[PDB]
């Protein structure tokens, strides 16, 4: 169906321990395909998905030049933000940037993204119009003014509507056997007595791609949102993801509970019960 | 200002005694990015543990997967040891094959 | 493919 490409930049200062580290990673949907790390013995852009390996040496050198120049500029930016906030030269700080493009099931540009954070708090964002900025505070307004003066948004728009979309479509074709394949969850329900009159029902979803999934428990057809323990979706390490949802139920009432699974890889939404 | 990591310890495949598998420690929801993660076998740190490249979620918090090959038995105890600036003491999370 | 470098220099924050 729908698809996205995202780059994630993390720049981390560390006073007394060298220059700020810059890390860039690229994803198509829930698949990482590239990395760069300024701390590596020989910093270079590296493949992280098999379908990107076919790209020529000019691709890899272009990426490396981009990430190397960004490394330098992010170090300047970290110094700038430390100043904007009147911060001591003694603390470690982090700039993060996420950007990229979304496609619909056509797939044409649905929307572009470009957002930054400082120390884990939203700092500045490109608006959906790809023309204007939202600044979080007076410090970010300084960043806004110099991006407005340098016509940054104009460059962002040209990239997000052009090359971002073009290369995403290219990756989606080159990696179609995985990127355009949804693996449904493998599901089952476990039962764990906790006491004489309560037991845990745990609904498992395993081996699914992409990570987007809904697991819900119902009692008599009514969702148990407040009583459902829901873990964060977690990677298996083989491209696939895992999740569970659990409810503590009165013993003997197990059959009044149904687990419901929604995933794009499923022919139909699933309804599961405990099978003694 | 700072966020404490969520920690899950689990296996890639359904755990079967005497069968080679992958032991995972997924840390997520944390900020800042500096984190220490060890995998333990019977209380002792496992050598050659690998991790995924630093990335982050929509709320800006970081996530990482630490992983190594392992062969589960009935008697071998596995755990994750996590340290972070938010934690005053390292947090040990035991592997439960039903989790 | 990441954002290519502009003609001049990258604009810092």
């Amino acid at each position: 169906g729908s698809h996205s490409m995202r780059y994630f930049y993390t720049a981390m200062s560390r006073p007394g321990r060298g220059e700020p580290r810059f890390i860039a990673v690229g994803y198509v949907d829930d698949t990482q395909f590239v990395r760069f790390d300024s701390d590596a013995a020989s910093p270079r852009t590296e493949p992280r998905a098999p379908w990107i390996e076919q790209e020529g040496p000019e691709y890899w050198d272009r990426n490396t030049a981009i990430f190397k120049a960004n490394t330098q500029t992010y170090r300047e930016s970290l110094r700038n933000l430390r100043g904007y906030y009147n911060q001591s030269e003694a603390g470690s700080h982090i700039i993060q940037r996420m950007y990229g493009c979304d496609l619909g099931p056509d797939g044409r540009l649905l929307r572009g993204h470009d957002q930054s954070a400082y120390d884990g708090k939203d700092y500045i964002a490109l608006n959906e119009d790809l023309s204007s900025w939202t600044a979080a505070d007076t410090a970010a307004q300084i960043t806004q003014r110099k991006w407005e003066a340098a016509r940054v948004a104009e460059a962002r728009r040209a990239y997000l509507e052009g090359l971002c979309v073009e290369w995403l479509r290219r990756y989606l074709e080159n990696g179609k056997e995985t990127l355009q394949r949804a693996d449904p969850p493998k599901t089952h329900v476990t039962h764990h007595p906790v006491s004489d009159h309560e037991a845990t029902l745990r609904c498992w979803a395993l081996g699914f791609y992409p990570a987007e999934i809904t697991l819900t428990w119902q009692r008599d057809g009514e969702d148990q949102t407040q009583d459902t323990e829901l873990v964060e979706t977690r990677p298996a390490g083989d491209r696939t993801f895992q999740k569970w949802a659990a409810v503590v139920v009165p013993s003997g009432e197990e059959q009044r509970y149904t687990c419901h699974v929604q995933h794009e890889g499923l022919p139909k939404p699933l309804t599961l019960r405990w099978e003694p | 200002i700072q966020r404490t990591p969520k920690i899950q310890v689990y296996s890639r495949h359904p755990a079967e005694n005497g069968k080679s598998n992958f032991l995972n420690c997924y840390v997520s929801g944390f900020h800042p990015s500096d984190i220490e993660v060890d995998l333990l076998k019977n209380g002792e740190r496992i050598e050659k543990v690998e991790h995924s490249d630093l990335s982050f979620s929509k709320d800006w918090s970081f996530y990482l997967l630490y992983y190594t090959e392992f062969t589960p038995t009935e008697k071998d105890e596995y755990a994750c040891r996590v340290n972070h600036v938010t934690l005053s003491q390292p947090k040990i999370v035991k592997w439960d094959r039903d989790m | 493919l990441p954002e290519p470098l502009p003609q001049g220099q990258l604009t810092a924050y």
